């Protein structure tokens, strides 16, 4: 990502976090970004449904606050 | 590196592409084979145009793309040396070989087994030729001279200075004579210095024993000639290399004049200095100082005052002929100049040829001598370059013939019998030998159908008559009409050519062969 | 504001790795004709437009030095095995290639590359595993690390003057690359001297050096000709009653004053010739004459003096015995001087000659040889000049395996075998790299001009009966042992060429997208 050459805005969002994941932690830069990307990936299917994307947010904040009190 | 604009062949076009290359830079000289052969018009960027029929003149002066065309052009410049006379029937030669090689990969045969069959073809051609082959050397003396001036002649009359071209034979056998010894029987070119300039007539040719040094003297009233001395002991020469001044700063110098004291002190100093170097000339005993650098204004002040002419910027190969010359050594300073140093020489002199009024000065000796030079003139640029080149022609032939005492005869009399023995070895050799030794004798068969056509005869006719009479009759020297002859069988004609001429054009015909096929792939980048 | 790509992109997958074999393959096809000593050369034009035509591996991937990622894989992996070894480039880059070819089908067919990595890693330890046991390396088996030097140097001497004699010769020149350095040979090391007079199987073998007479002077046959204890010392201008460096021309005009003067000399020169004594030098070596007075005193002081020595001989001399050379004698230090078990003069050939004996420790040696005639000896010399070079490059690499393809063949057989008990996924993978490692013999055949199909059958089956030494014979097409012909490649050098071409091979596999920024 440092070296690749990345124009739409969106991705630098994924980019900001894997320059987040290698300056706090000492790993997991490609589990963010792989993470990232089914998560968005799994918002087409939640779409594709019929569901607004405030709802999608809520749902997918409420399980990552799920997620982490579990682990 | 460099990708771009990159071309290459290899696997279906290498072996075609590279042949008809070959082929198409063999065209170029290949009217040119002969005596006869037809000229060509070669233009300088700046617009000057020559016309000769020399094969390797023309391959010298053209540059091309084509890698083969780039090796066989640089192949033939190396061999101009080795041959010379040589380089048209090499590349018609080696470009026929390629020919034939052609159809052989037709058939199926590997590369490899092609040159290892043209090898053994050149072997048995070879051998045949030692076989057919006489000797002059061993049959007359008075022949062998005889044959040496013919071939002079003969290398001579193809240029303008056929009028006359009997003094430059002359001056080369004396050259090749004087130069060269029968323990090793080769010429040294390298002491056989080649010099001319445009005027004069082709009757001005001269035979130097000694180097020329067309100097000025320096000074103008410094004398510009060393005599004997009415009987002297010949003219003794100072050879230095040590400047002819004293040593100055490399930075500022500026070396003014401001008051008595400092007049007084580099007048001092440069006084004592040049008055050591003309006192140790005069003691060594030198009648003419040479150094390899220029004289000062009080150096030859002082030099005319004691009538000591003087040569200056002497080159290092100048020195060294001077040295063979005069039997003389090399000082390296004028501290280090002594009489038993001074080399010695018949007189130096100013020579006039023709109506030139330069007067140019030149070093003789009259004796014989391990070094001469040969100095040609003519009425045009021209004249003056195709009589260097008929010079260094004959000098080379008379070198092979010296060398070697067996000789063969041209015409192509000596390819048509080594034609006739590698057709007859074919047969008896089974496999892709077989194929090889029929290719090389068609690829023989090339040059005298090539000289053939050149001279206006049908190559098929000429080259089946040649056979017959060759085959049917006898094995003898018979040859296509190079030149206006009565009749055929050279060997009454006395066209005569070095065996060992003729041997390393096959052997040099077939390593450019072989060269060129070992090549399977060509890879050329791009131009910035 | 700043693009690198210029809004270009390229796709991933199989496609790139595809790509990659591709141009691995144009690759192999352009290095293909430079395999083996047979092979064809290659013209190539610079952007300077130098025109160069070599065959070597290394020059031609350095002057094409291909843009392509996997091409600049394959170029900077055979660099790295030229430098590190220095051999198979050119095998390296082709195997590469050849994998590369095999991996193609695997990948359309759907095969992951990973388990294509795994199979090629389990070939190579099988390949290395076999190439172990095929490398020869015994003693019972009338062969070792000498014996079969002296057969090597027996069979360089084949078909010469001293075959017949080569069961003396042989050992001789196994004990000259054997009596020095034996992990740093070289031919200039390996001197021969002529002596006239004697069979030629009495030939004699030199631990140290030897050289011919150099002293003609007073004192000759007066010194000793035996020394147990040697001390060799090389003093470079002293030697001599006046001064030979460094001197001048002195004119005296009194007969008293000039009388004086030389026997100053002459007694400075006595001193210098005791503390020639004093520093223990027992043999004095030098370049130049060495005079009368000299000679003289070391008779009378049992030290033995020889001058007019050759360059050539004093250094190799000094480096057998281990000593330096001296400028003068009052600077010898013990540190300088040379000792050897036994040092005489040979009076063979009616004429005595010097050498130095028992000296293991010698950085080089000469052969001594015998015969009635001086052409003889020479022709001697020249069969022992080639059996050196064989035997030395024998012993530079002492682990050999069959060469010719015998090796790759032997290699191929076993992960065929292999592949019958390894029932999974793996066996296509191992069925392609002992295919591949078939590439050598074949490009081998078809550059020089024989039956690649034909020979490739023949040799296949007559391996799978008989010795594992079988392999092309490049003198006169066909197969046989080459072994029991004296061919054969270091194993070593193999080994490394496998690792290396399997190295590039999976980094090759193992790239998906290539992503190249403008600059």
């Amino acid at each position: 990502l440092r070296e690749l050459d990345i124009v739409h805005p969106a991705v630098k969002v994924l980019v900001m976090a894997t320059e987040q994941q290698k300056i706090d932690m000492g790993d997991g830069t490609n589990l963010v970004m792989i993470l990232a990307g089914e998560l968005l990936n799994v918002s087409e299917k939640l779409i594709s449904m019929g569901l607004s994307a405030v709802e999608i947010i809520q749902g997918y904040n409420m399980a990552r606050k799920f997620t982490l009190k579990e682990l | 590196k460099d990708q771009g604009n990159k071309k290459r062949q290899h696997g279906l076009e290498a072996k075609k592409s590279h042949i008809l290359a070959a082929r198409s830079v063999a065209s170029i000289i290949k009217t040119s084979l002969g005596p006869r052969g037809l000229d060509k018009i070669l233009i300088s960027p700046d617009g000057e145009i020559t016309i000769t029929n020399d094969g390797a003149t023309i391959l010298s002066q053209m540059e091309l793309d084509n890698e083969i065309a780039k090796l066989l052009v640089q192949l033939s410049k190396s061999q101009d040396d080795e041959i010379g006379d040589g380089t048209t029937g090499v590349v018609v030669l080696a470009s026929a070989l390629l020919d034939q090689a052609l159809e052989l990969i037709q058939k199926g045969i590997h590369p490899i087994k092609i040159a290892n069959g043209f090898d053994e073809a050149a072997k048995l051609a070879i051998s045949k030729l030692e076989e057919t082959c006489d000797d002059i050397s061993a049959s007359n003396d008075e022949l062998f001279r005889d044959f040496l001036l013919r071939a002079a002649k003969t290398s001579l009359g193809s240029k303008i200075v056929s009028k006359d071209h009997d003094r430059f034979a002359e001056m080369a056998v004396e050259a090749v004579i004087n130069v060269m010894d029968k323990d090793r029987k080769d010429v040294d070119f390298d002491l056989i210095k080649m010099q001319g300039r445009v005027g004069g007539s082709i009757s001005d040719s001269k035979l130097i024993n000694g180097v020329i040094l067309d100097k000025d003297f320096s000074h103008p009233q410094m004398p510009k000639c060393v005599l004997p001395k009415e009987g002297s002991d010949g003219v003794k020469l100072a050879i230095l290399t040590c400047p002819f001044e004293p040593p100055k700063p490399k930075t500022k110098h500026k070396l003014d004049i401001s008051s008595v004291e400092e007049y007084q002190k580099l007048q001092t100093y440069e006084q004592d200095k040049f008055k050591e170097m003309i006192d140790d000339v005069k003691k060594a005993g030198a009648d003419v100082v040479i150094c390899q650098w220029g004289f000062d204004d009080e150096a030859n002040h002082l030099l005319l005052q004691n009538d000591l002419p003087a040569v200056r910027w002497v080159g290092g190969q100048e020195l060294e002929h001077i040295a063979i010359s005069t039997n003389g050594r090399i000082v390296p300073r004028f501290q280090d100049l002594s009489k038993d140093k001074l080399g010695t020489c018949s007189r130096i002199y100013e020579q006039e040829f023709g109506t030139t009024k330069d007067r140019m000065l030149i070093i003789e000796q009259s004796k014989e001598t391990k070094t001469v030079t040969c100095f040609v003139r003519g009425s045009n640029k021209m004249i003056v370059d195709e009589a260097e080149r008929a010079l260094h022609d004959s000098l080379c032939v008379v070198r092979n013939l010296v060398k070697d005492s067996r000789v063969v005869y041209g015409g192509g009399a000596a390819e048509v019998t080594m034609s006739l023995a590698v057709s007859e070895e074919a047969d008896k050799q089974r496999g892709i030998d077989q194929y090889a030794f029929r290719g090389f004798a068609q690829a023989l068969d090339t040059i005298p159908m090539t000289l053939a056509e050149n001279s206006g005869l049908d190559p098929i006719g000429t080259l089946s008559t040649l056979k017959s009479k060759q085959l049917k009759e006898k094995i003898s020297n018979i040859g296509v009409d190079c030149l206006g002859y009565g009749s055929n069988d050279m060997k009454e004609l006395f066209v005569v050519d070095p065996f060992i001429g003729k041997k390393q054009q096959i052997l040099l015909a077939t390593q450019l062969c072989r060269m060129i096929l070992k090549i399977d792939n060509v890879i050329i980048s791009g131009k910035d | 504001i700043v693009v690198l790509k210029e809004g270009t992109d390229a796709s991933q997958g199989k496609g790139q790795i595809i790509s990659n074999i591709n141009a691995c393959v144009a690759v192999q096809e352009a290095l293909k004709p430079t395999l083996g000593p047979l092979g064809s050369d290659i013209l190539i034009v610079t952007s300077n437009q130098k025109t160069t035509i070599s065959n070597d591996g290394a020059t031609i991937l350095k002057l094409l030095d291909v843009v392509h990622p996997a091409a600049k894989t394959l170029v900077d992996i055979s660099r790295a095995q030229d430098a590190e070894v220095g051999d198979g480039t050119t095998s390296v880059t082709i195997l590469a290639g050849e994998l590369m070819k095999e991996a193609k089908p695997f990948l359309e067919e759907g095969i992951s590359s990973h388990l294509i990595m795994k199979g090629y890693r389990k070939a190579v330890s099988l390949a290395v595993e076999k190439i172990n046991e095929l490398a020869v390396d015994i003693t019972s088996e009338k062969s070792s690390g000498r014996e079969l030097l002296e057969r090597c140097a027996r069979t360089a001497m084949s078909s010469k003057l001293i075959h017949n004699n080569a069961d003396f010769f042989v050992k001789m020149c196994v004990d000259a690359v054997l009596s020095l350095d034996r992990n740093d040979l070289d031919d200039k090391l390996i001197g021969i001297k002529k002596i006239p007079g004697g069979a030629m199987e009495e030939s004699l073998f030199i631990n140290g050096v030897a050289f011919k007479k150099t002293f003609s002077y007073a004192g000759f046959e007066q010194q000793p000709k035996k020394f147990n204890n040697p001390k060799i010392l090389s003093l470079n201008v002293e030697l001599e009653l006046k001064a030979e460096k460094d001197n001048a021309e002195v004119r005296v005009e009194h007969v008293e004053d000039y009388q004086a003067i030389v026997d100053a000399e002459w007694q400075l020169i006595f001193e210098k010739l005791r503390q020639v004594e004093e520093t223990g030098a027992n043999i004095v070596l030098s370049k130049l004459p060495i005079g009368d007075l000299a000679t003289q005193f070391f008779a009378d002081r049992n030290i033995f003096c020889a001058g007019r020595v050759s360059a050539d001989d004093m250094n190799r001399v000094i480096q057998a015995v281990g000593g330096s050379i001296q400028s003068t004698t009052s600077d010898i230090k013990p540190e300088h001087l040379g000792t050897c078990a036994l040092f005489e003069e040979m009076q063979i050939g009616s004429e005595r000659y010097n050498l130095f004996q028992g000296c293991p420790q010698a950085k080089t040696c000469t052969l001594l040889l015998r015969g009635g005639a001086e052409q003889v000896i020479a022709e001697v010399e020249r069969s022992l000049h080639d059996a050196i070079m064989i035997v030395k490059r024998a012993l530079q690499n002492k682990l050999i395996v069959a060469g010719g393809g015998a090796t790759e063949m032997e290699v191929s057989k076993c992960l065929r075998d292999y592949s019958k008990t390894i029932a999974g996924k793996q066996q296509m993978i191992i069925n392609a790299f002992a295919k591949a490692l078939e590439v050598i013999p074949r490009q081998l055949c078809e550059n020089a001009g024989f039956d690649a199909i034909e020979i490739l059958n023949k040799l296949r089956l007559a391996h799978s009966k008989g010795e594992k030494w079988y392999g092309v014979v490049f003198e006169t097409e066909n197969i046989g042992d080459n072994f029991a012909k004296f061919v054969w490649e270091p194993a070593l050098v193999k080994i490394n060429a496998l690792n290396s071409a399997t190295e590039a091979t999976n980094l090759i596999l193992s790239v998906d997208e290539t992503i190249t920024n403008k600059g």
